[PDB]
């Protein structure tokens, strides 16, 4: 039993800032694990950025790393994706996904950049 | 360590075991078999019937001397005499060393089969009554906060895991009610026979004493008391012989196949591989019980990791209910601690320790108590008899 | 169960202590020094006094009696003899059982620190190794991880974690090898004194035979031979008395408090808490390896799951270095078997029983043992002067 609701994707511009809160209702976020992930229309699903549990540490791609910080808010039960310096080819549908059992990746949020 | 049959064994468990009708019947130990039991009262009667033969022999060759050396022979009589009351005190004193080893490994068998049912008992209860209260308080106050209601979820769902792992184990309520009852009869049974076979060690060593007296010197009218009580013991040792041999018999096909009779007896108040776990420990096998104490410890592991996010993820949120949440923590602690000494009451080498040791006690020491009390016999009858059919020897004038 | 003071060694204990030079000593078990040499050396020399007063005054009567119910009093010290003869191989055989107990007790003792120490060192050793070249492996295999290799870290970090606790863990060599050489050394000692007791026994049977068969008839070079042997044979039964004498104050000195005693030995071969955890077993206290088999059990949990989640979701990914991710779950299923393995002998029951076995072995038995050798050598002492007093008058009469 859980839920994944994403929020904040929109059309942006190269190079700007956007926060995107991919909501949690029956895992607690950042708190047994978490994890991001992004598809294009034709292409294979690709992993982007993470969380583990309880020590905060987060690593990032490499074609993504430096630009994208990926927090904890605890205190409305949300993890946030802050984008920043966006490029064309970001623009992707992006997910946030778990794997720990209680479900799994739940629905998009369709982030474009031109 | 290990197990083997000693020469003895083999030797007493070869000897034959027929009924009354001198029909062939299997050796294996059984005493609720009626057929084993009369094939062991079948050598009662043999003893029986070569004492009869004893005195037999003693009235014939009394009344032959009658009718129609000596005083070294007596004098040698007193010996041997004496030789057997040493060698029978030896004997009795092994038989009463091996009867309280038994008795020893079998409280050490009932204290740890104890041990794992109140720890058993003690943290099935802890666990659901008291985790289930507590976790009702903290749903009740972590209310409209989603997944901190989610995570009590998922340890009351842990907890159910737990109870069900762990009331999958042996419950050890008949087998500590059986163990008791075995070493109360034990108990009772030994000193009662300690207690007769020191009277009889102390009459014989009187009776032989005080008629040596007799033949010494003083008075000389002692000897038709002493004929008296040395014709009295000597049928009492007769009869002793009888019974040490049918125990030692009875001892010996038990020591010859212990494992089996044990795992062929508890067969259902006791899983049988828990049984051939205990009896033969499986170091190079797997314990039955891992897979219920690895659910037991992942389980525990698992409340652990949560319970310790949330104190330290829900002092901001809420500030309050952490008074009994470090309480859950100790709860969970405490039964740790549990699970430590539980896997440590199950594991082969403590229960198989105690079965070796009361094995090596009952079959070494009490059957070589067995015969060498036997040999007492033996040698007692026939000091007794030479003494009885030392003769009137002219009645000391 | 805990070691019950007993009575027999307050007794002994309570004997003065006085060295050489009339000091009080302390009379607190201290091997190696000078005092408690010096009373032990005292209790020698005190029966060897006496041993010297006997032969004095023995020679000096028998002196008397030639310048100045005899062959009952013969008889009735040969009789002595034969029950001295029959207590000592009492005493022998408690005094072989104590010691054969003590070295079992240390056998068991040496088995489980054995079996600790490998398992701790084949733990790390398959840890630090196998599981390093597989993480290793699969990380280089693993091609653009990501999400995965902060997975893949943290189990190197929770190994290392596993592996730092393990390492806390008391290593045992030193103690199993002191262990084995206290065995060796009282199995070779205990065989040397029990054959040399048994030589003792046999020479008192044959000179008590030959005197008995001396008394018969009035025999001169038989009765010379005899006595010569018999002078002889007194003497080394009041040394025996001497040096058991001696033996079985140390040990019931040792008695009084054993705990204290094996606690100050073990100041640097083991610390002091698992020590004073194994000689007492608090059952309601705590114990110094719960927190180290707590961070295991916990660290090869985590594993567990991580392991498994990484294997059922990788399988559909990579599919390729699958056999590598097998052989780590076979690793950590056989850490899992050989922690349940180890959180059992590292209790305090296995140690405690074992150690409790060697005190009743070495002070219920072992004290009982020499206290019947020594008043076998007593009787033997007395029985050869009784007899030697019968000597003038076993010369022309
Ligand atoms: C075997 O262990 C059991 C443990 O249950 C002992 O039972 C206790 O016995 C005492 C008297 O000795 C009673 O007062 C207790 O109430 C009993 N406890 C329980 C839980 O029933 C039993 O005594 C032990 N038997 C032997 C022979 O050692
Ligand atoms: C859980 O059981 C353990 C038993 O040792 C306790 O662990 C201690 O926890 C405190 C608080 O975090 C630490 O400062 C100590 O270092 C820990 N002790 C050791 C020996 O490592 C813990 O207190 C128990 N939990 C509760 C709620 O009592
Ligand atoms: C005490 O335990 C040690 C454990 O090392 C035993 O040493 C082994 O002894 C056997 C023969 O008994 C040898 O085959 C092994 O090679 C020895 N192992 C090592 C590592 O040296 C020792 O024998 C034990 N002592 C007693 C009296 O049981
Ligand atoms: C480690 O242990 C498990 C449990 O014994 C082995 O088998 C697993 O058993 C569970 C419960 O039946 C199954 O759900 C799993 O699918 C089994 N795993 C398999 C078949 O890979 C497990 O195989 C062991 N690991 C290794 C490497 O042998
Ligand atoms: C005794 O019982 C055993 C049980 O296995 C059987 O094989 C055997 O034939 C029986 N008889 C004898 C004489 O051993
Ligand atoms: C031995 O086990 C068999 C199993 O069927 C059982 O029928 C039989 O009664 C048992 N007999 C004895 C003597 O243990
Ligand atoms: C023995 O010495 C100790 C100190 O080592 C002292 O406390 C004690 O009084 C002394 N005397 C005894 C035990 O008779
Ligand atoms: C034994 O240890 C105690 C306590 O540490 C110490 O006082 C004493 O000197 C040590 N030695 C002896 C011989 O008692």
């Amino acid at each position: 039993q859980v839920q994944l609701v994403e929020s904040g994707g929109g059309l942006v511009q190269a190079g700007g800032s956007l926060r995107l809160s991919c909501t949690a209702s029956g895992f607690p976020v950042a708190f047994a694990q978490m994890k991001w992930y992004r598809q294009a229309p034709g292409k294979e699903r690709e992993w982007v950025a993470a969380i583990w549990s309880m020590g905060n540490e987060t690593t990032y791609a490499d074609s993504v790393k430096g630009r994208f910080t990926i927090s904890r808010d605890n205190a409305k039960n949300t993890v946030y994706l802050q984008m920043n310096s966006l490029k064309p080819e970001d623009t992707a549908v992006y997910y946030c996904a778990v794997e720990v059992g209680y479900g799994y990746h739940g629905q998009g949020t369709q982030v474009t950049v031109s | 360590v290990d197990y083997i049959a000693p020469w003895w064994v083999v030797w007493l468990h070869s000897v034959p075991h027929v009924g009354l009708r001198l029909q062939p019947v299997n050796s294996t130990f059984s005493p609720g078999d009626e057929s084993y039991q009369e094939s062991l009262l079948f050598l009662g009667l043999v003893a029986a019937v070569c004492l009869g033969l004893n005195l037999i022999f003693l009235v014939a060759y009394l009344v032959c001397a009658c009718h129609c050396c000596i005083t070294w022979t007596a004098v040698v009589a007193g010996l041997i005499c004496c030789a057997a009351v040493g060698v029978g005190f030896y004997g009795n004193s092994e038989t009463n060393d091996g009867a309280y080893q038994l008795m020893y490994s079998l409280d050490d068998a009932n204290h740890t089969f104890s041990g794992i049912d109140a720890l058993v008992s003690g943290t099935t209860q802890k666990m659901k009554v008291d985790l289930e209260q507590h976790l009702a308080r903290l749903s009740e106050i972590f209310a409209a906060r989603g997944d901190y209601l989610q995570t009590l979820k998922f340890i009351q769902q842990m907890a159910g895991s737990v109870v069900v792992q762990l009331s999958g184990l042996p419950v050890w309520r008949e087998v500590t009610m059986e163990l008791t009852k075995l070493s109360d009869q034990t108990g009772y049974v030994e000193y009662y026979r300690w207690l007769s076979y020191l009277l009889l060690f102390i009459l014989d060593l009187v009776i032989c004493l005080i008629a040596c007296l007799g033949l010494a010197k003083r008075s000389k009218c002692l000897l038709a008391s002493m004929l008296c009580c040395g014709a009295l013991s000597l049928l009492l040792s007769w009869a002793s012989l009888a019974a040490d041999g049918s125990a030692a018999v009875a001892t010996s096909d038990f020591c010859v196949a212990p494992d089996t009779f044990i795992l062929n007896v508890t067969e259902g108040q006791i899983s049988t591989e828990v049984t051939r776990y205990y009896l033969y420990c499986s170091q190079s096998g797997s314990s039955p019980f891992q897979q219920t104490l690895t659910t037991f410890q992942r389980a525990l592991t698992t409340m652990q990791i949560q319970v310790a996010g949330l104190l330290q993820f829900a002092v901001p949120l809420f500030s309050t209910a952490e008074e009994d949440l470090l309480a859950i923590q100790l709860l969970l602690n405490s039964s740790e601690s549990s699970l430590h000494q539980l896997t440590a009451m199950v594991d082969c080498r403590g229960l198989h320790k105690d079965y070796l040791d009361a094995l090596a006690g009952i079959c070494y020491d009490g059957l070589q108590g067995l015969l060498y009390l036997g040999l007492f016999s033996f040698l007692a009858a026939l000091a007794f008899s030479t003494m009885i059919c030392a003769g009137p020897r002219a009645w000391k004038h």
